[PDB]
């Protein structure tokens, strides 16, 4: 066990044991970036594999050449947080030492001509964090691994497009990692087709004669051969028994001198059972039998050399004659059983007009280079690029081993290319399976559908940089001189970091992460998605996709997707989900063996558990021995079925196994719909952690894991003990068995304080524990913005009856109190940014001075000398944060102002203003100020003031640093001095530094001398080093654009609670506006006086089937049945052995759940402070479908002396009645969300206007206009109304002398309009006129 | 599917239950999604045919239209033909079973006290003056139409 | 033109014109050479491929780009579908005087009011305020009116009431399919930042109060003022022009309020009793002396008219329970106790209403339906109503039907793997057991869930 | 323009032999010419950036919408 276990815990009700703790969480993204960066020596991953691939490198032609060797990372220039604060990426350099050499194909190999060993930089790479995420300009983000098509090779099977038939479409492809596509395709009428690349239709033997390859080792390959035997009078033939098969007699079918099969008649299977056995495979037959076969090859009388038959040309009786008088005993010919065989191929060789490997080539090259003449080089060169260049093309051996595996083949490896026999048996197992053998395959199945994780992007564009600069080493290499051209001479880097920061940052796969909630974190970095590159599109995708397959048990989790259009396209992870080597999934589960469940575990991939049985785990065990009952509930083959005992191969691990997170949190799921459940996790994501951390009483058990894992939060490395504290930050010691001897070894944690979020909100950590107290690793010291003691919580729990309410709850709208407002406990906060800019200018710069005219001088009383106001101050819309001025130019005037100017004389000087200001309805608190400026640039007075600041700020920490390190490195200096020599009572007065020169001894104070010596040598060193070090790492300017002199930047903060039109809900899509509080008096209240805090609306529970949630409401009650209970023993104040008896009691309440305790273990302080802790609740965790049952908490609510029932009797307030009947009350826990009435609301009356067209436009950030539609229009005419749209369309969008003229008009009082023409109508007539027009208008 | 679900949402629901009801419920927001897309789409086209359309007269002053007649085939009535005309417009000098039994001058229109004091008889078909009888050049005279069901 | 950055953007069109222009010149120099006319020949593709390329790109063959790998704008996809002026910048519009909101409810209000958050409208009728400022000489000008009003004195406030009489707004749900997606409204006004609206209309917008926004237009001129009064008005507005049913359905509580007040039991007290009148039913039913659900033999009075517009005093005794009594004080003088003395679900009340609609017409009807709403509610929350565990029933031969169905099945099985059956009869058999079993375990719940 | 190109052709050398972007001092010092023509120059150096752009997430809406016409009037001002 724990500490922050025995601080608090909370409670099971599990029975299953569990075998297998969760993994650490987000594996993947860590695994992968790793993979990529680091080295491989053989097994190729990442980039070693990019280079030995594109290398090594020749001249254009061959005299000079590049050899990679190996690459060099480099450690970065700053830390996270600086570049955090610059607004700058995080990334580490690259070099790689590369060789040229030449030689001398002059001489025959003369390799000794020269080398330049050189290693160069080129680009810079960003980088991971311990988390997993990324940083770039000082802006958090993440990347998505995706899912989409492996490569390999497909089947598919289309629904008779000609309709009219009603016929089978079986058609073939490929798929490679690179290069070009390959289909294959019946036509309706029997005759094969095929296309590279989505090109037009051509025929499949065209290849082939493209391929050298001849009719004669076609038909070799192809077919099944049908021979004949003529022996100078007539035929017979060899009957290969089973090719009658079913098939209907055409003569007296029949054996040496027998027959078994007459005319027009049934071959049975005996028949051709009776020639099977009965051995004859030599028939004499009628030759007219002949008529329609087809000859195999060309077999004539070549004495004259002359051509009686070709290949692929049905026979005759002429002919049969013709080669009769040639002599030849036999010509083979073709099989057709339209049933087995299938001749499609010889009819498509029919079709052929090709004969040789040159045209078939010519005809390629041009279709794929139309209106281009025939040129032989061009096209086997093009041929031999498209399908056998390693350049152009690449399997990437997953592939290549699927492929293998699709066609049962021994072997998983080969190449990235083809060979020829692959295409053989691709196009014989297609035609099998158009005679019906075999299957055609599913893309849906897991089995054939692959991840794309991190380091196969990032390989493929730092790859492609590497070409990008390759193309130019080839243009460049043998033309200029060999000795002096350095390697370094020919590469820009520019092409490999321009690839590879426009991915991280404007690909569509890296977002902008969620800085809501940690969950929020682990769950948008556990995403999937099949969208983008290699991809698909909604609009092109369709339901088969979206929706699910039964191979996603184990694996997705199919509750967690949004409800908008992009529904089963993105799928969530599973828990237990690990990955394959080659991108594929797999599962845990458990081993059988001879009925026992042995603990050891497989993980399995999509495919062969199919092939297995799989049992569940609701399965009641028979204790250690076998299964309890027969039937048990298993599964393969893609569906269920009910199994014996000793049948079974393998079972299920949990009772969780497929879910996702959100998907696991909830207890009593079970009880819901699945809609709703996941509406509600779809909820459980746009929250807040609002001012505090208030606990859910009831849950599973992963809020703690998640909360870890989160990484938002403080942990251990090393227990130890603390040793100073402060709200800033903490500082510890470790123990010494932890302790390395000569490092310091000596830990310390500072903290992150009110600090925005991507999502503009505040961020912090706290701790949560104690001084003077022992620690061990892993062990948590703070907490996050959502947590308390290590474990999970976003919201609140708290009071809630059902009832209806005189309206306010009409449709699942909400009614609450005021005392939970002024409690401000869902009260939150919102950091907010703003920020201002000095320039250059073609007149002059702006600059930063408080010195303006034409100001308020309270205005200017909030601010420094600088023009800045200070730190801690309020601010109100309007405001003014800086004073910027700005070069004027000129002002042309008006003979009215300018007779006021005349009448007072005041003027403008050449400059004005650009103060920074507050926007409209804004108003709040400031808390810090950040300033940038060149490096070279003086900086001012306030620049200087918070310059020096940070300087005495990060010295003062670092002095700290120091103080506490060298002070616990004085360790040497008394354990040493006071030995080697020793005069205690006399020293230790005496003033500690003149110590070297006492009394002096033998050399071992010699030594001794001589080693503090150097280490008050280190001393200085330590100090000059590192504060010098930072000190010009701060005091330098910035890194930022021309025109650009300094900025300012403001982080302030708002304080914003609860009010109505705010949305809040629960774990169960019990969604709700707030419609209004109320005061106490008007709430209800029990007989006891205890009012309700919040009170919603009941009709809809069955309306949408949220059922399980009330369940808990029983189980919320419950919890402080035992809470407030136990807080009268605190004031009762009674003692310890009655509470400890009555706790384990408590904890010893079911039947059989795992959890076991000893509470006569502990001491009398540490139950007292866990009561402490409990005093105001008891927390619970039942697992979803391992989960509780209500004979529990009716058993519970006895033990806290409370109804079975836990309903009951009620007053109202406002009149205080009793009501009419008992009512269902408890505590339920709920949380608010980010869509608020201030974030949501906006008005306008007059402003913002485009210029193309002139009328407004949206978005309340610039002053939104709203949108009138297209059906509005036709709502109104409906109304039979002309002047409202009339209105609508003259002024308050294009037409501009009625709107002004109204505006005039209203503010004397008039209603009148005054319309005209609106203005894009006559830009649409310029816009046409342009086109050639003469458009116009008719006079009246 | 074969086998059925054994249980409730209180008796507890099991993996597979659930884990079935998925794909259905899932379907069910598939459709949900994009009924939509189509709505919208062909209803822009079902006004863009009607951009024109506008009463202009009273009465057509042309001939009788359409017989109208009850739904009452593969089961009882659906539709009634007391129902139905509500509100339209009568085709015809036309009586009740009880013959030589009048009530228009060719031309009445259809409030309910009508459809009860022609339940009264069996009449069971009727003619109209519609639209499609109406001859307005360009417009649709009043009288061919029916009633203003808002008003 | 350029932007705060000090960069430059590009009507792409521009790009499209000039490259254009540089070649006919070009072919005006090689005009003074008379050249092989080859050259000439490729200077007159370029042109005419550049040409077409501008009117429209992707219509002769491959659509140009500029650097980015990205193509580029003829003229034409300035007109066309969805980003055509047509339905983007002439009918897709944007709008003055506007704005919007989040949603909620006032179970109070009177329909033809709305609700509407203060500041909104500070905004939106806001030179209207500059000239009365400017007309009662407080704000001679437009600068000292405006900081007069950003000083948001309670004199700017009173005036605002003051201009808000009478004058109208107009509203819109998203998305309008019927006109009855917007409705005119009359203004009222919350301290808050969300709109109040009255609950019976939701369904006239399909609005649900779980995180609804809609918006606000003004009818800002005159003939837009007289038209949203007599027109959009949701008084004049109550039937489906479809079909002419009303779409002033009462939901979902009103109705279980009426219902379970309308109810005859026997259960409570008070009973086989007599009264003079509905009122002292009232009296007592406040006193805690009978309950509602009681039947009672009691007084009466009802009118009608077979009349030229002419009453008819009518009275008369009913047996009645008690609820019944009461909601009858408020129905207009035109219908009888037929039509109270029942258990009222949905339709009775459709019924009464369009009994009323048609009998009288519209402001009775509107005004019955008020009182419902209040009432409705009001009784509803007295009623007390809530959800249990054991609310829900299971029949106990739950078990049963299910094990005798296992034997059936059993039973199939085996005798398949006789091998007699095709798995289809097989298939057809399973599938209406089952429906057997639950269809009679729905009667069974039923039996004991209903009037037990 | 050539200006620009043998400014660049030093970035390249600067680039490889620092392993780091170049300064305006620096590489004036190794062009020998002074601090503003390297400023107004960078400032000049850049591209117009195409009216319609999607600036959105997905095509949202593109950069026009964007964008002020800060030139005619105010009707306030106006009266
Ligand atoms: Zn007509």
């Amino acid at each position: 066990y724990s500490y922050t276990e025995k601080k608090r815990i909370r409670k099971d009700f599990g029975k299953r044991p569990q075998v297998l703790d969760v993994p650490y969480l987000l594996s993947i993204q860590l695994d992968s970036f790793q993979k990529f960066i680091e080295q491989d020596p053989e097994g190729q991953y990442g980039l070693e594999a990019a280079f030995r691939s594109v290398f090594p490198i020749q001249s254009y032609s061959g005299n000079s050449e590049l050899q990679y060797v190996s690459y060099r990372l480099g450690e970065p220039v700053f830390d996270v947080q600086e570049c955090q604060i610059r607004g700058v990426t995080y990334s580490a350099p690259l070099r790689v030492k590369l060789r040229l050499v030449i030689y001398e194909r002059e001489a025959p190999e003369g390799t000794v001509k020269d080398i330049k060993e050189q290693e160069v930089y080129m680009g810079e790479i960003p980088l991971m964090t311990d988390n997993g995420t990324f940083v770039i300009n000082g802006t958090e983000r993440v990347i998505v691994s995706q899912l989409h098509r492996s490569p390999g090779v497909f089947f598919d099977s289309d629904k008779g497009k000609t309709h009219s038939s009603g016929k089978v479409l079986y058609n073939a492809r490929i798929i490679p990692y690179r290069g070009s596509w390959l289909d294959f395709e019946f036509d309706p009428k029997d005759n094969l087709f095929v296309r590279i690349d989505r090109r037009r239709k051509l025929p499949a033997t065209i290849i082939l004669r493209a391929l050298n390859y001849t009719t004669e080792q076609i038909l070799d390959l192809f077919f099944e051969k049908v021979i004949f035997e003529i022996r100078d009078n007539k035929l017979q033939m060899e009957l290969v028994p089973e090719r009658l098969r079913g098939e209907t007699a055409s003569f007296d079918i029949e054996a040496n001198g027998k027959v078994y099969v007459e005319k027009g008649r049934r071959i049975t299977a005996r028949h051709i059972r009776q020639l099977e056995k009965d051995d004859v495979k030599l028939i004499e037959v009628p030759v007219e039998y002949i008529a329609g076969k087809v000859v195999a090859k060309d077999y004539i009388d070549e004495s004259t050399g002359e051509l009686i038959c070709a290949a692929n040309m049905e026979l005759s009786l002429d002919l049969l004659a013709k080669l009769s008088q040639s002599g030849h005993k036999r010509i083979e010919t073709l099989f057709t059983n339209d049933l087995d065989h299938g001749p499609y191929i010889s009819e498509t060789l029919r079709v052929d007009p090709t004969n040789d490997r040159l045209s078939a080539l010519v005809e390629i090259y041009r279709m794929m280079r139309p209106g281009e003449p025939p040129t032989r080089e061009a096209a086997e060169s093009l041929f031999e690029n498209l399908f056998f260049s390693e350049d152009r093309y690449d399997l990437s051996a997953v592939g290549r081993m699927k492929f293998n595996r699709s066609l049962l083949r021994e072997e998983i490896e080969g190449s990235g290319i083809l060979s020829k026999d692959d295409i053989i048996d691709v196009m014989k197992k297609l035609i099998d399976i158009r005679n019906g053998k075999g299957e055609v395959d599913d893309i849906d199945h897991l089995g054939n559908r692959r991840i794309r994780s991190v380091g196969e992007m990032a390989e493929n564009q730092f790859r492609v940089g590497l070409v990008r600069v390759e193309r130019a080493v080839k243009e460049r290499l043998s033309l200029g001189d060999l000795d002096t051209l350095m390697p370094q001479d020919m590469i820009n880097a520019k092409p490999i970091s321009a690839a590879v920061k426009e991915f991280f940052g404007s690909s569509q796969l890296s977002q902008f992460m969620d800085q809501n909630n940690p969950l929020s974190e682990i769950t948008h970095k556990r995403r999937i998605s099949a969208l983008g590159p290699g991809g698909l599109t909604r609009e092109r995708a369709g339901f088969e996709v979206r929706d699910v397959h039964p191979t996603h048990y184990g694996r997705v989790c199919p509750i967690e997707t949004p409800e908008g259009p992009n529904i089963g396209l993105i799928n969530s992870l599973s828990v237990y989900a690990q990955t394959n080597e080659y991108g594929f999934l797999e599962t845990p589960y458990r081993k059988v063996t001879d009925g026992v469940v042995t603990d050891e575990i497989h993980y399995l991939s999509a495919i062969e558990e199919g092939n297995y049985v799989i049992a569940q785990a609701n399965s009641n065990l028979d204790e250690e021995g076998h299964f309890v009952e027969d039937l048990v509930t298993c599964r393969s083959k893609g569906e269920s079925s009910l199994f014996s005992r000793d049948q079974v191969d393998y079972m299920d691990v949990s009772t969780q196994q497929v879910v996702s997170v959100g998907a696991s949190l909830i207890p009593f799921l079970e009880h819901d719909d699945a809609n709703r459940a996941l509406m509600g996790a779809n909820m459980q994501r746009q929250a807040v952690p609002t001012l505090r951390a208030d606990k859910p009483l009831v849950g599973t058990g992963m809020e703690r894991a998640v909360a870890v894992d989160s990484g938002v939060t403080a942990v251990a490395k090393r227990g130890g003990v603390v040793q100073y504290v402060d709200a800033s930050r903490i500082v510890i010691k470790v123990n010494e068995d932890e302790m390395y001897p000569g490092e310091a070894g000596i830990d310390i944690y500072n903290l992150t304080k009110y600090t925005r979020s991507n999502q503009n909100t505040c961020i912090n950590q706290m701790p949560c524990v104690s001084l003077g107290e022992p620690v061990e690793r892993g062990d948590v010291l703070a907490d996050g913005p959502s947590t308390d003691l290590g474990e999970l919580a976003l919201g609140q729990n708290m009071r809630v009856a059902f009832m209806p309410w005189n309206g306010y709850n009409f449709e699942d709208s909400i009614l609450v109190s005021e005392r939970v407002v002024q409690e401000d406990r869902f009260t939150t906060i919102h950091i907010q940014e703003l920020a201002c800019v000095s320039r250059d200018t073609k007149l002059g710069p702006e600059e930063i001075t408080a010195d303006i005219p034409n100001v308020g001088e309270a205005a200017l009383s909030k601010l420094d000398e600088s023009g800045i106001v200070y730190i801690g101050a309020e601010v109100t819309g309007g405001d003014i944060l800086v004073g910027k001025v700005t070069p004027k130019g000129e002002t042309q005037l008006t003979p009215e102002e300018k007779l006021l100017r005349a009448i007072f004389g005041e003027k403008a000087s050449d400059v004005k203003d650009s103060s920074l200001r507050v926007p409209n309805g804004v108003s709040g608190t400031v808390i810090d100020v950040q300033v940038f400026t060149r490096d070279g640039v003086e900086k001012d007075k306030r620049a200087l003031e918070i310059e020096e600041m940070q300087l005495k700020q990060a010295k003062k920490d670092l002095s700290e640093e120091l103080q506490i390190l060298e002070a616990g490195l004085f360790s040497r200096i008394r354990a040493v001095l006071v030995a080697g020599g020793v005069e205690a009572e006399k020293l230790d007065k005496l003033p500690r530094d003149r110590w070297l020169e006492l009394g002096l001894t033998d050399e071992e104070k010699q030594n001794q001398l001589e080693q503090l010596a150097e280490q008050y040598d280190e001393l200085k060193h330590e100090f000059e080093k590192k504060l010098e070090a930072k000190r010009r790492k701060i005091t330098q300017g910035d890194d930022l654009a021309p025109g650009v002199l300094k900025i300012v930047k403001v982080y302030l903060a708002v304080k914003r609670r609860i009010q109505p039109g705010d949305k809040m809900a629960g774990r169960h899509g019990n969604k709700g506006v707030i419609s209004k509080i109320n005061p106490i008096e008007d709430m209800p209240y029990d007989e006891n006086g205890t009012p309700v805090d919040i009170v919603l609306n009941p009709l809809g529970v069955p309306s949408r089937m949220n059922i399980g949630q009330i369940l808990e409401t029983h189980l919320g009650m419950a919890a402080k049945g035992i809470g407030d209970k136990i807080n009268a023993m605190l004031k009762q104040q009674q003692e310890v052995a009655k509470l400890r008896e009555f706790i384990q009691r408590a904890y010893d309440l079911g039947a059989d759940v795992r959890q076991k305790v000893d509470l006569s273990t502990f001491s009398d302080e540490e139950v007292m402070r866990l009561a402490e802790n409990l005093r105001k609740g008891m927390p619970i965790a039942t697992p979803v479908f391992d989960g509780a049952k209500e004979a529990e908490i009716k058993e519970l609510l006895k033990l806290g002396d409370l109804p079975t029932s836990g309903q009951i009797r009620l007053y109202d307030g406002r009149t205080g009645e009793q009501f009419e009947r008992p009512v269902t009350v408890g505590y339920m826990y709920m949380l608010k969300l980010n869509h608020l009435v201030d974030d949501k609301m906006h008005a306008r009356s007059t402003g913002s206007y485009s210029l193309v067209t002139q009328q407004p436009l949206g978005g309340k950030a610039q002053f939104g206009g709203q949108r009138f539609g297209e059906m509005e229009v036709w709502a109104l005419e409906a109304y039979g109304a002309a002047y409202t749209l009339q209105e609508m369309l003259t002024v308050k969008s294009d037409d501009v002398n009625g709107r002004t003229k109204m505006y005039k008009n209203i503010v004397d009082g008039n209603h009148q309009m005054e319309p005209g023409m609106p203005e894009s109508f006559n830009v649409l007539l310029k816009e046409i006129r342009s086109l050639g027009i003469n458009i116009e208008l008719e006079d009246e | 599917i074969e086998t059925p679900i054994t249980a409730n949402f209180r008796e507890g629901l099991n993996v597979l239950q659930y884990f079935i009801s998925t794909h259905g419920a899932r379907k069910g927001l598939a459709d949900t999604a994009l009924k939509t897309a189509n709505s919208g789409y062909l209803t822009r086209r079902l006004v863009d045919v009607a951009q024109d359309l506008v009463v202009t007269e009273d009465d057509c002053g042309t001939h009788e239209g359409i017989m109208m007649t009850p739904v009452i085939e593969g089961g009882d009535v659906k539709e009634p033909l007391r129902d139905r005309v509500l509100g339209r417009v009568t085709a015809e000098d036309v009586l009740k079973p009880g013959t030589a039994d009048i009530l228009v001058p060719r031309n009445t229109l259809l409030h309910e006290q009508w459809c009860d004091l022609l339940e009264e008889n069996s009449v069971d078909a009727v003619k109209v003056r519609s639209v499609v009888s109406c001859d307005t050049d360009f417009g649709v005279c009043a009288h061919c139409y029916g009633r203003d069901l808002a008003r | 033109v350029p932007l705060d950055g000090g960069r430059f953007a590009t009507s792409d069109l521009n790009d499209l014109y000039r490259r254009v222009i540089n070649r006919n010149n070009r072919l005006k120099r090689l005009l003074d050479l008379a050249a092989p006319d080859i050259i000439v020949r490729n200077e007159k593709r370029m042109l005419q491929e550049a040409v077409d390329a501008l009117l429209d790109n992707g219509r002769r063959g491959r659509a140009i780009t500029g650097s980015n790998k990205r193509p580029l704008k003829s003229l034409a996809d300035m007109i066309k579908g969805k980003q055509g002026r047509f339905r983007q910048n002439l009918l897709g519009k944007r709008v003055d005087y506007s704005g919007r909101s989040v949603i909620t409810v006032g179970p109070y209000l009177r329909l033809h009011q709305c609700g509407l958050p203060k500041k909104m409208a500070l905004e939106l009728f806001k030179p209207f305020i500059y000239g009365k400022l400017e007309l009662r000489g407080l704000a001679t000008t437009i600068k000292a009116a405006k900081k007069m009003v950003e000083r948001e004195e309670a004199v700017v406030w009173d005036i605002l009431d003051e201009v808000i009489r009478e004058h109208p707004v107009l509203l819109n749900r998203a998305p309008t399919l019927h006109r009855l997606g917007i409705q005119a409204f009359e203004p009222v006004l919350i301290e808050g930042k969300a709109i109040q609206l009255h609950p019976l209309v939701c369904a006239a917008y399909n609005a649900d109060f779980d995180g609804d926004q809609m918006a606000v237009h003004v009818p800002l001129t005159l003939e837009a003022q007289l038209e949203a009064r007599a027109l959009m008005m949701s008084t004049n507005n109550i039937l489906s022009p479809a079909n002419g049913e009303p779409i002033i359905v009462p939901s979902q509580d009103v109705v279980l309020g009426l219902y379970y007040m309308t109810r005859d039991c026997v259960n409570a007290k008070g009973e086989g009793m007599v009264l003079t009148g509905p009122k002292e039913a009232e009296r007592l039913y406040r006193s805690g002396l009978a309950s509602l659900h009681a039947r009672v033999k009691v007084r009466i009075t009802e009118y009608e008219k077979d009349a030229n517009g002419e009453l008819v005093a009518k009275t008369s005794l009913k047996d009645t329970t008690v609820g019944r009594a009461i909601l009858w004080m408020i129905v207009p003088k035109g219908l009888p106790y037929s039509i109270v003395n029942q258990a009222l679900g949905k339709k009775a009340i459709s019924k009464m209403l369009n009994t009323c609609y048609r009998i009288l017409g519209l402001k009775p009807t509107v005004i019955f339906a008020d009182q419902i709403m209040y009432t409705g509610f009001a009784y509803a929350a007295r009623s007390g109503a809530s959800v249990g565990i054991d609310d829900m029933v299971i029949p106990e031969k739950k078990h049963e039907i299910i094990s005798e169905a296992e034997a059936e099945v059993a039973e199939i099985q085996e005798q398949f793997q006789s091998g007699l059956v095709t798995a289809g009869e097989r298939y057809n058999k399973v599938i209406d057991i089952w429906a057997a079993a639950n269809d009679r375990v729905s009667k069974a719940m039923m039996d004991n869930l209903q009037t037990e | 323009i050539e200006t620009i190109n043998k400014l660049n052709r030093i970035s390249r050398q600067m680039l490889q032999e620092m392993g780091r972007e170049p300064t305006p001092e620096e590489l004036a010092e190794r062009m020998l010419m002074p601090e503003d023509k390297i400023r107004k120059v960078l400032k000049i150096a850049k591209e117009p950036i195409s009216m319609e752009t999607p600036i959105g997430d997905d095509e949202d809406s593109h950069l026009g919408d964007f964008i002020e016409d800060t030139t005619l009037e105010l009707p306030l001002d106006s009266a």
